[PDB]
């Protein structure tokens, strides 16, 4: 695209061809910048874009053990277990003392455990102010098994994926997700040479973590973001980001707003008549809304990507209620073993 | 006779509580269809959020021009609404987003967009990407010998991160706010209240009982059925013999502050309107 | 062992081979081993209560290595179901492609060989019940 | 707002509502011990005393899972006091092990007197301790 | 220290999936962690079999057949084309209505063609 | 900001004091605009909305 050496002092590229004179005009994706700005005459910016980030686009994301305890908050199941004690004592309590019996702590435990579980029970209360423990402990069963199946049949009726990552503040928060530039280029000396807050933050880790989060080229980056599972947030810019993002497979995402402003710009030789009418027929493009309409129908309307039928419950799913089915049968085959030793 | 009143009891319930859990899994799936506005076509699509510009200026100006497909519906919307969606002010379009609840969006540029989303009250945010791109600049009068250097100025204060810091600096530093899909407890939080609303009813009742099994006719029969008959034939022979059964009203709104005027307010009865 | 894509008779293990599913069925792969072993551990203390009926313990104990084998093929088998799912889920879904996974014939015989030692372990114990009461 | 915590202490009101009703009664009967009597206060006693533990042995727990601990650190004192009597000085009994085995030897009166209005001090401490701070977790 | 033998220990476990069992309950400890894990076990699966079923149904019901050609421009999960040749394949080429230059944006950069050569093709291809 | 009334081809405010020669500079939100690049030179922006 244009640098000049260190050494020789020499432009290359699209700018080394207008500096001496083998080019007249270059209408390419060449980025406005301080030091091309001093050798040749730009135009105002065809394209508005900056660095953003490139992250596997959301999946179905596969169950743990405890992933039938998800229709409840985890705050509502520690509500449940400590007022089932809790109706358990207030059972015993009122059954001892000032009875009307077979509610001993152990028959309250399993009738408040059968009254949950919705499988009835054998004995049930007789006083008065027993029936009014096991009376509410009912209604309370009937609203959230109820509402357990009604959670769980939102949830499986509208499937809705979430990214992990909405902001470059939030992959500073974090270290899951391994992000990381190209090995060289403006993106990496972008971070190199940041002072906000977050983009220091986002370069000690980028400088120092093993392995090489830097990829040598663009298409290792993205085959590194396909090939590893959401693990792995590629920054580059939003011009790509937006083209391989409509490209084939749909594997990826963009996320974010972008982190930099720079430009596109029509460059021509520093002097030349072409300088001012160029100039103003970009800003006629823009304002005709031609930049714009060129822009839908390279990224949008000739992308390969455009813009049901529930499918059964896997094992998957539900395969830790198995876990502590035959957890909890391997337990009680403990305890009977325990009974015939202390008897 | 008596399995009868058991049978027909039991098939009340079973239309009540799979209406219960059928009605509750309509409304949280319901819920969760609901997507927020993230685009200008989700904008286009859904009309049932009303939408517009100021009165004058580049936006309103922008629309009218327009050849872009989504942007040529957003116009044919805004030019044909009835109230007009234009506002007259900038301040007055914020002022309709912050009391139509979420029924109004305003079009706006994308820096007063984000001044306003920081600045109290914090009732506003900026969704989706940009609709189109421009640039504040610098200028100078086009014969100057001073639109060179602010030129390459401008240029190496974009890259040494002073126009990210200034930005920074004003929009977010000197800002005055800040900057899960399962069942909460708060929804469920009134059958733990009854729980141990419940518990403690039933405790008070443990004693009344004790001190009541341990303390220790047709006389008071006579007397409780007589003024529950009486009160009865009162509270029924009242209500019936009255007209204020049914408060019943047939008010419009109004989209200014919610200005309320009824035109068909009455209280019915079995026999007067 | 392959067939009829890129047919190599070639049967592979899966230690010397490197699709993440074969690493997958690696982590249910002890739990048929402890289901087998347990089941020769209940049946030579089961021909030993056959031999010396003067200990009626042999018999009992049995049982439970009959039916702890059991509990061990029903965790052995929700864990190689479960890890085919989760790794037919986690892939690009294409509607240009299909996939298809089925069981076989030795998938079926470990899950008949759960029903014969729940049924060894049963008629273990109600032996322990005719031998104790004699 | 209605959450974990605020629960937490919402199910130990109404449980210290039992725990001073067993206080209540623990004066009432050694104050009509002393009137008259022996092997009824034995039995009646016995019986109410491992209730207390194991609802104050509630709390530690409950407040525990809770994340509450400043009132996990008040609970303490009384905790340790109860494993002592359980554990070390258990009243041998050979049965429900508490103030049966032996009733008037004249010294343990003067302990259970003064326990029995230092229960009442702390019970009615606690009741407006976790009083206050539902009100507090419900509105903070 | 039976009402439980294998014979009722298959029936009280039949009882519990159904959600139906009135016969006698465990007593002992060891046997009422079984009869506790075994409730806790069919509570899942139940809710699961009416969750799953009410997203199925629910589902089915949602499905909006084809009835404009907003629903075809909408919808690119139908693929839809016209005769390689002729005055249907030129209307939409020419076309400046919004809904029909969609319709020819998505025919015109399709992925294998949609363009039959032949009425009867078409019509074999539906 | 800046505009051209259509009947007097004049310009007001701050495109105003640019090309009438009052001011030297113009450091504001002033939108770089295809009717005020001809009478006046702006930079490269240094805001993108
Ligand atoms: C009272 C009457 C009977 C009641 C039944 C009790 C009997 C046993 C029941 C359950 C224990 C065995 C089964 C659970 C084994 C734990 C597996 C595990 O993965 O553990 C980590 C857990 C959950 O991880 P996840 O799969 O949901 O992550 C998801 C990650 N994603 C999405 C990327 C896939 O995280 C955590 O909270 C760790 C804490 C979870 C506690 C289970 C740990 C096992 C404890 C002891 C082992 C042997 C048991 C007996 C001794
Ligand atoms: C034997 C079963 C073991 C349960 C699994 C262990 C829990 C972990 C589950 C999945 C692993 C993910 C861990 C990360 C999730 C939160 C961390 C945690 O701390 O994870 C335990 C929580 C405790 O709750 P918390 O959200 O307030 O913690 C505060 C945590 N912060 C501040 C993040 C909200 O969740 C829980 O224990 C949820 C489980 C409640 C126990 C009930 C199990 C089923 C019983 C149903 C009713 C039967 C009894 C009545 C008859
Ligand atoms: C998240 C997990 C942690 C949950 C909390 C664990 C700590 C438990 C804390 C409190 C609850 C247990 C005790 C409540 C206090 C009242 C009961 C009590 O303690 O008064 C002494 C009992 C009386 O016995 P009785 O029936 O012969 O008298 C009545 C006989 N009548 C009526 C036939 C004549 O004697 C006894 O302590 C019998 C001992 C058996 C019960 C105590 C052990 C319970 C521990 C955990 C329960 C977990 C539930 C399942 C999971
Ligand atoms: C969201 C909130 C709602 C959802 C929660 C649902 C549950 C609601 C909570 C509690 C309701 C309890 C259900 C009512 C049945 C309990 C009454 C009962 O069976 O208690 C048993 C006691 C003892 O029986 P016994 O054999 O010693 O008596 C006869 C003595 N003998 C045989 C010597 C002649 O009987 C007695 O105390 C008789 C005196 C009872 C007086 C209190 C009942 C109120 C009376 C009329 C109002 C209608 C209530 C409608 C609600
Ligand atoms: C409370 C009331 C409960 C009562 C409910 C009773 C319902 C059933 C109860 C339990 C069922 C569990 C046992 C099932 C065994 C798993 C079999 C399996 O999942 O893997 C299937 C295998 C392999 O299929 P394939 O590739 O060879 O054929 C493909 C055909 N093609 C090529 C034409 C497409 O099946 C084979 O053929 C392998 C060779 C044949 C041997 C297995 C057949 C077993 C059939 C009956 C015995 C099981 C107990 C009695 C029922
Ligand atoms: C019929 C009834 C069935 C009974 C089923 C019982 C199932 C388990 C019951 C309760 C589990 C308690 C959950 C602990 C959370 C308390 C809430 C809290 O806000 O506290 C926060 C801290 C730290 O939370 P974390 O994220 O690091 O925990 C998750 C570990 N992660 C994310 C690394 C996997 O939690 C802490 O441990 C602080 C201390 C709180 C609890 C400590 C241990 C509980 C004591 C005895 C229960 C034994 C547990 C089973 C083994
Ligand atoms: C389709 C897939 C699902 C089904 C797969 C089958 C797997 C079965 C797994 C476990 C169950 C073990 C089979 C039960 C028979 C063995 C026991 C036996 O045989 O002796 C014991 C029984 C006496 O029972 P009880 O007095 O304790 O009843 C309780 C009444 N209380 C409590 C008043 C004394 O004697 C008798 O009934 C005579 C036996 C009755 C004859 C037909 C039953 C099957 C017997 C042998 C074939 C094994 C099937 C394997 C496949
Ligand atoms: C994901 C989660 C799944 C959720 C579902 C599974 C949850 C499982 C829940 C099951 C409900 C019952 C749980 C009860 C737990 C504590 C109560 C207890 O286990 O009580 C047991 C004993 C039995 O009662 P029993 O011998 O009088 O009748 C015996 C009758 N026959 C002779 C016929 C055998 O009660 C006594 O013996 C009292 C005297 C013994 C000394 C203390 C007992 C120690 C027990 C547990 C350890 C406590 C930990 C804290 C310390
Ligand atoms: C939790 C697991 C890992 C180990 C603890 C289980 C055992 C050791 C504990 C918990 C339950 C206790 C029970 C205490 C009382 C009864 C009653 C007695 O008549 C026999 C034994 C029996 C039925 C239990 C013996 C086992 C027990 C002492
Ligand atoms: C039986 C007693 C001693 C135990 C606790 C009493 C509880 C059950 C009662 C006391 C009065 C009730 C309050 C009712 C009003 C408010 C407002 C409500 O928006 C939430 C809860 C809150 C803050 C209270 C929750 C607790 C409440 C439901
Ligand atoms: C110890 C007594 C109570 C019996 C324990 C039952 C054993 C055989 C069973 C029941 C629940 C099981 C665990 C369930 C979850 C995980 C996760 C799974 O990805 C692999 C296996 C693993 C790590 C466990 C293997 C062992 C397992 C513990
Ligand atoms: N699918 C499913 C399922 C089946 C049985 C029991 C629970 C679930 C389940 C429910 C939920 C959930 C979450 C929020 C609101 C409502 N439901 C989530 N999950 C789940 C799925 C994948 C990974 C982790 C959890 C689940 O597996
Ligand atoms: O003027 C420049 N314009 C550039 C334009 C693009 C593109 F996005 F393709 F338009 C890219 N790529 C970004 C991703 O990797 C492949 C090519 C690099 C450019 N570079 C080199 P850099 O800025 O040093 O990285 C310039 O110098
Ligand atoms: O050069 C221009 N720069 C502008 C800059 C801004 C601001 F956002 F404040 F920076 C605004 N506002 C938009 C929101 O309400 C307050 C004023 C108007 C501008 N206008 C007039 P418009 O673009 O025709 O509306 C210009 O002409
Ligand atoms: O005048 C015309 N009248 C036409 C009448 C018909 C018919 F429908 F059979 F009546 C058809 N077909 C459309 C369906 O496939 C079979 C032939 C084509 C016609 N064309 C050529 P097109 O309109 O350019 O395609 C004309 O020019
Ligand atoms: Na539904």
């Amino acid at each position: 695209y244009g640098a000049r050496d260190a050494d020789t002092k020499i432009w290359n590229g699209m700018v080394g061809e207008l500096v001496y004179g083998k080019a007249d005009i270059a209408i390419a994706p060449l980025t406005i910048t301080l030091v091309r700005e001093e050798v040749i005459d730009f135009s105002k910016p065809f394209m508005s874009l900056g660095i953003s980030i490139m992250i596997k686009k959301p999946q179905k994301s596969k169950p743990g053990v405890f992933s039938f305890l998800d229709p409840l908050a985890y705050e509502i199941w520690m509500c449940i277990v400590f007022a089932y004690i809790g109706v358990s004592v207030v059972l015993f309590l009122v059954s001892r003392f000032s009875p009307y019996n077979e509610f001993g702590i152990f028959n309250s435990l399993w009738f408040s455990l059968g009254a949950f579980m919705q499988q009835g029970c054998d004995i049930s209360p007789r006083s008065l102010s027993g029936r009014i423990v096991g009376g509410v402990w009912w209604f309370f069963t009937l609203i959230i098994i109820s509402s357990y199946t009604a959670n769980l049949a939102a949830f499986l009726t509208v499937e809705r994926m979430v990214s992990p990552i909405e902001s470059a503040e939030d992959l500073s928060k974090q270290t899951e997700i391994a992000y990381g530039t190209l090995d060289s280029g403006s993106t990496k000396e972008f971070f190199r040479r940041s002072k906000i807050a977050v983009f220091d933050k986002m370069w000690t880790y980028m400088r120092s973590a093993e392995p090489s989060v830097f990829v040598r080229t663009t298409a290792e980056g993205v085959a590194r973001v396909r090939k590893s599972k959401g693990k792995y947030a590629y920054l580059l810019e939003s011009t790509m980001n937006e083209y391989i993002e409509q490209r084939k497979p749909c594997d990826t995402m963009k996320v974010g707003g972008n982190l930099d402003s720079k430009g596109y710009g029509i460059a021509t030789p520093k002097g030349s008549s072409l300088g001012t009418p160029v100039n103003l027929a970009v800003l006629k493009l823009s304002e005709q809304g031609v930049l714009d309409k060129l822009k839908n129908k390279w990224w949008y309307d000739k992308g390969e990507c455009g813009a049901e039928k529930t499918s059964a419950l896997s094992l998957s799913n539900v395969a830790g209620v198995f876990y502590i089915l035959v957890g909890g049968l391997g337990l009680a085959m403990l305890v009977a073993l325990i009974e015939f030793c202390y008897k | 006779s008596g399995r009868i009143v058991g049978g027909v009891w039991w098939f009340f319930t079973l239309i009540i509580i799979s209406s219960y859990t059928a009605n509750l899994a309509a409304f949280l799936t319901v819920e969760r269809m609901v997507s927020p506005i993230e685009s200008a076509e989700d904008l286009s699509k859904q009309t049932e959020i009303a939408y517009g510009t100021l009165d004058s200026g580049s936006t309103k100006e922008f629309f009218r021009r327009s050849k872009i497909a989504v942007f040529d519906k957003m116009w044919t919307y805004m030019r044909s609404a009835e109230p007009s969606v234009f506002v007259r002010t900038t301040a007055e379009g914020v002022a309709r987003v912050r009391k139509s609840k979420g029924k109004y969006a305003y079009l706006l540029e994308s820096t007063m967009n984000e001044y306003i989303e920081q600045r109290k009250p914090c009732d506003t945010m900026k969704v989706g990407g940009n609709l189109d791109s421009k640039g504040y600049g610098i200028a100078t009068p086009k014969g100057s010998s001073l639109g060179t250097p602010v030129n390459l100025a401008v240029l190496k204060l974009s890259e040494q991160g002073v126009l990210d810091k200034l930005k920074n600096k004003w929009w977010y530093d000197k800002g005055e706010c800040g900057a899960t899909s399962a069942l909460s407890l708060s929804n469920v939080a009134g059958v733990f209240y009854i729980l141990v609303g419940g518990l403690g009813l039933a405790m008070l009742v443990a004693l009344i009982e004790f001190c009541y099994k341990s303390r220790a006719g047709r006389k008071a029969l006579t007397l409780l059925s007589s003024v529950f008959a009486v009160c009865g034939l009162g509270l029924l022979g009242i209500a019936v013999s009255t007209d204020y059964w049914l408060y019943l009203e047939e008010g419009i709104i109004l989209p200014q502050n919610q200005s309320t005027e009824v035109k068909m307010s009455l209280h019915s009865g079995l026999w007067r309107v | 062992c392959f067939l009829a894509g890129e047919e190599r008779g070639r049967c592979f293990t899966i230690e010397y081979v490197m699709v993440n599913v074969l690493k997958m069925i690696r982590s249910a792969t002890p739990f048929p081993l402890v289901s087998l072993f347990f089941m020769f551990i209940g049946f030579i203390l089961s021909n030993i209560g056959h031999i010396r009926p003067h200990r009626t313990i042999l018999a009992f104990v049995s049982g439970i290595f009959f039916i702890l084998s059991g509990l061990s093929l029903v965790v052995g088998l929700v864990l190689y179901i479960s890890s085919i799912n989760d790794e037919m889920l986690n892939r690009t879904k294409d509607a240009e492609t299909y996939f298809n996974y089925k069981y076989g014939w030795s998938f079926a015989f470990a899950a008949i060989s759960f029903l014969l030692t729940e049924s060894a372990g049963v008629m273990s114990v109600y032996l322990f019940m005719k031998r104790y009461t004699a | 707002a209605f959450t974990f915590a605020a629960f937490c202490y919402m199910l130990t009101l109404v449980l210290c509502a039992s725990l001073i009703f067993f206080v209540i009664w623990h004066i009432i009967a050694f104050d009509e011990l002393r009137t008259d009597n022996i092997e009824r206060i034995c039995c009646l006693l016995r019986k109410l005393v491992v209730p207390e533990y194991s609802i104050h042995g509630l709390f530690c727990l409950m407040f525990l899972c809770a994340a509450e601990w400043v009132t996990l650190g008040l609970n303490i004192p009384l905790l340790f006091y109860h494993l002592w009597r359980y554990f070390h000085r258990p009243a041998d009994g050979s049965e429900v092990m508490y103030d049966a085995v032996s009733i008037m030897n004249a010294d343990i009166l003067n302990y259970c007197q003064k326990e029995s209005w230092c229960k009442l001090a702390f019970y009615l401490l606690s009741f407006f301790y976790y009083l206050y701070s539902m009100v507090y977790t419900l509105v903070s």
